[PDB]
């Protein structure tokens, strides 16, 4: 129940001057009998009809016009298009000249965002007809409407000239160029007041509603875009350009200044060219100064805002006006400060941004997937119950910064929300949630020293930093330099630097290595081009630097940031996992790293920009023991890797090369050759092609058996080519060889649906193989539910009330008069009275579907909250009763983890991997 | 949705040590007798042969070979210097062609999993020089059993030993030698090879008939028209065979406009009067024609992960484009906005051999990703009100546009001739009203769905072949 609808009642009641009046028990509006109206409205159909009144009621008592001169609901027939239509004016103020000096028209705060093209069909036609025929002078169309700013109702007025802007092709250099934002009393001009810091009267709007949000997002959409779709460049980037200025500007202004990102139009003009221009470069200078690290003198001498022939102002103009009122930077506040802002960005970042071959964003369903399958949740909650601290993650290719943004929701809507009963409630570990977590305003503040980012572009690092500003972090941890440098080239001056830091690792070849990072998730670029002016100095730092495939050197950084234990989850290209030439990176993940798991995206997970295949590699970090025992293990076979090569050459030069059976050139070949021993021979022949060999060569002679294999032999006596990082070996033989006594199960999996369909047209889901959402949610509100229908049935009640007691009344009058005439109305009022039942029946199908909500509510919520026997949430009928019918809203969306049974492939990632 | 939970030394089984889903559902924990290549294969490596330029071969690039095994050889000679050739024998003289011998058995070596699997058996006395990219495997057991089974039963070994890597699927002769062969299969096919091959005998006798029964596409249309028009065939064979036109000098100016006398013109004049005779309604074309937009193609190789182009064996005579491209163009232009084929459009082939130029077709399939259509091409915008689209390109493909095109194109060769848009603008068509050419397509399409009934009671035979080969060899 509204508060502010009672705010609206006392005020009404205190006015002196019952001019205006409204009766909530009968439902009922009533004014002064002196005002002609066409039509006797006597039904409350909807907030509108409140507006309305409170602002006659205003302007009759407070601003001391008289009522006489307002007219309302003055009708004139029109013709539009080929039919007649029959509108109506809701507010017309005339001076004593008789002159329409204000048409008012009045919407509806429902439809108040998405009802704004319609002034181009409902009023302009009007007042064309009216300077048509009446031959008058409409100096300014007014437009009025109600402002929320801290929860107070202020005035809104947008003000437009025809005079000013003859042609439509002319009207386009306005953008927003009204007169001022608030009226002036007593016919002064129209002054535009700029919103003070920190000062009561007027300041920036907080609570803001989503249903301001989409339709605002909407309508900047077709005015920037105009319909062009998706070609990239200024239309974008620009709007960046603007949200950083704003941002800038909020965070340098101080209490009781007012903002720059302000239009000032004490001349009642503002120039577009220069005024707007001036402040705009200005903040931008400033945005680039202090929010992105400088960047130095030299870059900034270069920069410009926006393109001067590409990009006109006026579209600048009509921008500043929409995003002043907001609040960018620290406001949010919606649905109990949760962000708002945030999905406004997104909108947007899907639309505007043209994303082609070599530009591409990992669709969220996959981020999701990768995060929730490294079980980051229940990772971060178990460091902070035991070292009190949250986990370090790093995307040195952050791009758009997807992975930040989901990590940061994931953690935050874990540790917090939904796996809140798993952290302990000692007196350390509390204190530490206090200061992470608590401050609802800032909770997710714990990303400024946790999340780190690395991203080539500025332009793609500028817009995640603006998203990351926008969700909450503040940024200052996404580098905007390339991602392969070396360490002690990322460098802030800001909070303590993680990814500055490095040493160097005796197994690793005595090269530089961070290891502070707990978690890396990245979706490395496929072929990325080394810059030229740094190649041969970061080439120098990587074992495997000059190997022509560029890529493969991410995955080294990886092994560089993770610490002992660390998890791996980026998104790979099938060539990693099948092509001869990366045989080398392949010795390497399994030298390193603990390969976990493995998964087969389809083809079409990032169609149609590329259609190259992909695949998912999770692993962790190996310690330095297993390293060690790997290297023991190498050695000691690549020591009869060695010894099996030179018996075996020598049988092969024996057998057919034919030199003599001298003493010396093998001890043991001779001696078991003279002894009369071929047994051994055979035994070593064997052990030589341990491979390639099948039990049927037992029988074969020691000549017809290597005549036989031949170019076996020669192909397993080649060792590798790197010679630096895996000796002179057979990679294959020894690894072989290793990998028996190190055996370890590995989780490998395909997904034949990602859970959409990608293409240029349109979008087009799929079933998800990857994971099911929760659809029904594990805390569900009985009481809130239950209030929703008492306040619908609670609504129409009082109209069935008023129906019902109007219609015996007119009974009584039908019973007292003596029907002459009456029957006509005795009629109506049957007619009426039987819509009452076929409403009450309506109104009786809905109680039965709410008694049938209720019992679907204690059959699956006791104690207000989902009992465990559909926790896991394989019951079907639950999924399809909140898949439709009412219970479509409230709803989870969130991916749901199932304990118990294994259904999609997350599932079985979840519980058949054991970490650590 | 498929769980494998393999072993870490698994991993080492191949000498690349490989590791993603294919090839290690493939590799599985259970062993069991197996036979490697060295027991029922050899490859052949490739040799260059000497090649006579004036004697015309026979030529293949993987898409002419079918997936069903039927090689579709087009027959060029070295002295042409085609215009669409060159590519070909810039290919070809670097070493890109193959004799194969008799008995072996020819496997492609790009996308494995379309089965274009070919024998070369003895039968034939007429040898096929085929590109490069096919793997000749000489059977040492029946070349016919093995065939049988590397189409069917070994075609999984075989696609899980391509390497996709960034781009499509490979196969490589150390990838093929390393499969493994079951025993039990090889020895109950070598043990059931009579009654086998007599089945898979009988079966292919059936398909042939099958096929010879089935009636072409062309014939399909030039029945439909001369049916619709009265027009009898053999009239027209024997005008257009005659060699000698006596021409009266009035008959020089009869709708000529330019006084063009030639002894193709007048052919083709004579032609047509004897085509127009009962037939009224005879129009222009220029007068209904909206625009024509001739495409362009820039330099492209076979593969090359850009963005694809179709061929000249992708026009077809019912009217409709096959789209199946087979090449791509890797770099980029600087416009591309009407270089895509769009759906209900009409084209026009400009340059190909004396008779299949002018062929034209619609577009009917979603076609959904953008694809190149090269120069050879002319998008056509039409009048819509008062000629279908498909109607002109039924007409085209009829004997009443081959017979116009045979004797209006103008090349340096038989084998490519160039047709332009000034006889298309110049070109007199029998136009009914449109219900008539609604009619005409419905009884082509409906001539053409009877053939489509035939051809999948040939992969019915198909099918049953390969059950009948699995059944054999799992029991
Ligand atoms: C593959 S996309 C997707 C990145 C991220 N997953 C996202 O969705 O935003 C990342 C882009 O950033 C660029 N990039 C990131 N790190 C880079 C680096 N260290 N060097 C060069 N380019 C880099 C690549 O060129 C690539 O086009």
């Amino acid at each position: 129940m509204k508060n502010w609808q009672r705010i609206v009642e006392a005020k009404l009641e205190q006015q002196k001057h019952k001019v205006a009046e409204i009766s909530l028990e009968n439902g009922t509006v009533n004014y002064s009998k002196k005002i002609k109206h066409n039509r006797n409205l006597k039904a409350l159909t909807g907030d509108e009809e409140i507006v309305r009144a409170f602002l006659i009621d205003r302007l009759v008592n407070e601003l001391d016009y008289k009522p006489e001169y307002l007219e309302t609901e003055k009708e004139y027939t029109i013709k539009g298009g080929h039919s007649k239509i029959n509108p109506r004016v809701d507010v017309l103020v005339k001076d004593d000249k008789g002159n329409p000096f204000f048409f008012i028209e009045v919407k509806a705060p429902n439809k108040f965002e998405e009802d704004k093209d319609e002034i181009e069909g409902q009023l302009f036609a009007l007042a064309q007809a009216e300077e048509r025929d009446f031959k008058t002078k409409v100096k300014y169309l007014v437009y009025y409407t109600v402002e929320l700013i801290d929860d107070e109702i202020v005035d809104r007025a947008i003000i437009i000239d025809f005079e000013k802007y003859p042609t439509y092709t002319d009207w386009s250099n306005g953008g927003f160029i009204s007169t001022g934002t608030e009226l002036t009393a007593g016919y002064g001009e129209p002054k535009k007041q700029p919103l003070i810091k920190g000062h009561e009267k007027y300041d920036l709007r907080v609570r803001i509603d989503r249903e301001e949000i989409e339709g605002l997002g909407r309508n900047l959409h077709n005015v920037l875009w105009g319909g062009g779709g998706t070609n990239d460049s200024e239309i974008f980037y620009s709007l960046v350009n603007i949200i950083l200025a704003k941002i800038q500007d909020e965070y340098e202004k101080e209490d009781g200044q007012e903002y720059d990102f302000q239009v000032y139009q004490y001349g009642d003009n503002v120039e577009s060219p220069q005024k707007l221009f001036d402040r705009i470069n200005a903040l931008y200078k400033r945005a680039l100064r202090e929010q992105l690290n400088v960047t130095d003198e030299q870059k900034i001498a270069e920069d410009n805002v926006i393109n001067r022939n590409k990009f006109p102002l006026n579209k600048l103009v009509y921008t500043v006006q929409a995003l002043e009122s907001l609040s960018f930077l620290e406001g949010r506040n919606s649905l109990d400060g949760k962000d708002i802002l945030g999905d406004f960005f997104e909108s947007i970042i899907r639309d505007g941004f043209k994303q082609t071959k070599g530009q591409f964003f990992t669709p969220t369903p996959i981020v999701k997937f990768i995060l929730y399958a490294l079980q980051l949740d229940k990772l971060a909650i178990d460091r902070l119950n035991n070292d009190r601290e949250l986990p370090l993650i790093i995307d040195p290719s952050a791009g758009s910064g997807t992975f930040l943004i989901e990590a940061m929701k994931l953690i935050t809507k874990e540790v917090k929300y939904k796996q809140n009963h798993k952290v302990k409630s000692s007196r350390q570990i509390t204190k530490r949630f206090e200061e992470l977590f608590m401050p609802d305003h800032n909770e997710n503040k714990w990303a400024r020293e946790y999340l780190y980012g690395c991203e080539i572009n500025f332009d793609l690092g500028t817009a995640s930093k603006v998203n990351m500003i926008l969700h909450g972090d503040g940024s200052a941890n996404i580098f905007v330099q390339d991602g392969l440098l070396p360490f002690r080239f990322y460098v802030k001056e800001t909070s303590p630097n993680y990814l500055e830091t490095a040493s160097p690792d005796a197994l690793y070849g005595d090269k530089e290595v961070n290891g502070k990072f707990d978690v890396v998730v990245s979706n490395p670029p496929f072929s990325v081009d080394l810059d030229t002016q740094t190649q041969r100095e970061v080439r120098n730092a990587f074992l495997f630097g000059d190997k022509k495939n560029s890529e493969n050197l991410f995955i080294e950084r990886y092994y560089q940031l993770l610490k002992e234990g660390g998890r791996l989850g980026v998104v790979l290209p099938e060539s990693v996992f099948d092509t001869t030439e990366n045989k080398y990176i392949r010795l390497f993940i399994f030298k390193y790293f603990k390969v976990k798991a493995v998964v087969s995206l389809p083809q079409v997970t990032f169609e149609p920009f590329t259609s190259t295949k992909t695949s998912l590699l999770f692993a962790q970090k190996k310690t330095k023991e297993e390293v060690e025992q790997w290297n023991e293990l190498w050695d000691k076979y690549g020591k009869e890797w060695s010894l099996l090569k030179t018996r075996i050459n020598d049988y092969f030069s024996y057998f057919v090369k034919g030199r003599p059976l001298n003493k010396k050139w093998a001890p043991d070949v001779v001696k078991d050759i003279q002894e009369g021993n071929e047994d051994n021979i055979r035994k070593n022949i064997f052990r030589f092609l341990k491979d390639h060999i099948k039990e049927e060569d037992k029988n074969l002679e020691i000549k017809d058996l290597l005549i036989k294999y031949a170019e076996e032999i020669s192909s397993i006596s080649k060792h590798e080519k790197e010679t630096d990082v895996f000796g002179f070996y057979n990679a294959w033989w020894v690894f072989g060889e290793v990998a028996k006594e190190l055996d370890y199960p590995i989780f490998m999996a395909e997904a034949e649906n990602v859970g959409y369909k990608r293409t240029k047209k349109g979008e087009k889901p799929m079933p998800n193989d990857l994971y099911d959402l929760e659809y029904a949610p594990s805390t569900l509100d009985c009481e809130k539910v239950l209030s929703s229908f008492d306040i619908e049935i609670n609504a129409l009640e009082a109209s069935k009330t008023k129906l019902s007691v109007e219609k015996g009344l007119l009974e009584e009058k039908l019973k007292d008069k003596e029907d002459k005439e009456n029957e006509k109305i005795q009629k109506r009022l049957n007619k009426i009275s039987e819509l009452l039942e076929t409403i009450e029946n309506q109104l009786d199908s809905i109680r039965s579907k709410k008694l049938e909500v209720e019992g679907i509510l204690e059959k699956y919520y006791e104690n207000n909250k989902l009992k465990e026997e559909y926790s896991e949430r394989d019951d079907e009928e639950l999924i399809n009763h909140f898949k439709h019918g009412v219970l479509y809203q409230y709803r989870s969306e969130d991916i749901l983890l199932r304990n118990k049974t294994v259904h999609k492939i997350l599932d079985e990632i979840r519980q058949g991997v054991i970490w650590d | 949705g498929l769980i494998q939970r393999r072993n870490f030394s698994t991993f080492a089984s191949e000498p690349s040590v490989r590791f993603d889903f294919n090839y290690m559902k493939s590799v599985t924990p259970t062993t069991e007798e197996y036979y490697t290549y060295k027991s029922l294969f050899e490859v052949v490596p490739s040799t260059v042969p000497t090649l006579d330029e004036s004697e015309p071969f026979k030529y293949a690039e993987i898409g002419h070979v079918s997936k069903n095994g039927e090689v579709f050889p087009v027959t060029l000679s070295f002295e042409d210097r085609d215009e669409l050739n060159e590519d070909l024998f810039k290919k070809i003289e670097k070493g890109d062609i193959f004799l194969p011998e008799r008995g072996n058995i020819l496997i492609s070596a790009i996308r494995p999993y379309l089965n274009k699997i070919v024998l070369i058996k003895e039968d034939d006395k007429t040898d096929i020089y085929f590109t490069k990219a096919f793997i000749q495997i000489k059977p040492l057991i029946n070349s016919r059993i093995l065939y049988y089974a590397l189409r069917t039963i070994f075609s999984e070994k075989i696609n899980a030993v391509s390497r996709q890597g960034k781009g499509y699927p490979t196969l490589k002769e150390d990838d093929l030698k390393t499969i493994q062969f079951s025993k039990k299969v090889i020895d109950n096919l070598l043990a059931k090879e009579e009654e086998l091959i007599s089945n898979i005998d009988a079966l292919e006798k059936d398909i042939k008939e099958l096929k010879s029964i089935q009636r072409s596409k062309k014939e399909i249309v030039d029945e439909v028209f001369s049916s619709h028009f009265n027009i009898n065939m053999v009239e027209l064979m024997a005008l257009d065979s005659q060699r000698r036109v006596d021409v009266g000098l009035s008959s020089i100016s009869s709708l000529n406009s330019t006084i063009r006398y030639s002894y193709r013109w007048n052919k083709m004049k004579l032609i047509q009067k004897y085509l127009y005779r009962d037939i009224d309604c005879i129009e222009p074309l220029g007068k209904y024609i909206l625009s024509s937009n001739n495409g362009w193609s820039p330099e492209s190789v076979v593969g090359g992960e850009g963005i694809p182009i179709l061929g000249q064996e992708h026009l077809e005579f019912d009217g409709v484009l096959n789209v199946s491209p087979t090449k791509a163009t890797t770099k980029t232009k600087n416009n591309m906005e009407n270089f895509f084929i769009q759906e209900g459009d009409l084209f026009i082939s400009r340059g190909n051999t004396v008779d299949l130029v002018g062929l034209a077709c619609v577009v009917e399939t979603e076609v959904t990703e953008d694809i190149i259509y090269p120069d050879l091409y002319i998008r056509l915008k039409i009048d819509e009100k008062v000629i279908h689209k498909k109607y002109l390109a039924l007409l085209f493909n009829s004997f009443f546009g081959r017979l116009y095109f045979k004797y209006v194109s103008k090349g340096k060769n038989q084998t490519m001739v160039k047709i332009s848009s000034n006889e298309l603008l110049n070109y007199y068509l029998p136009i009914p009203p449109m219900e008539e050419q609604l009619e005409i397509v419905g009884k082509i399409e409906e001539q053409i769905g009877a053939q489509n009934e035939i051809e999948k009671q040939i992969e019915e035979k198909r099918n049953q072949i390969r059950v009948i080969i699995e059944e054999t060899a799992r029991s």
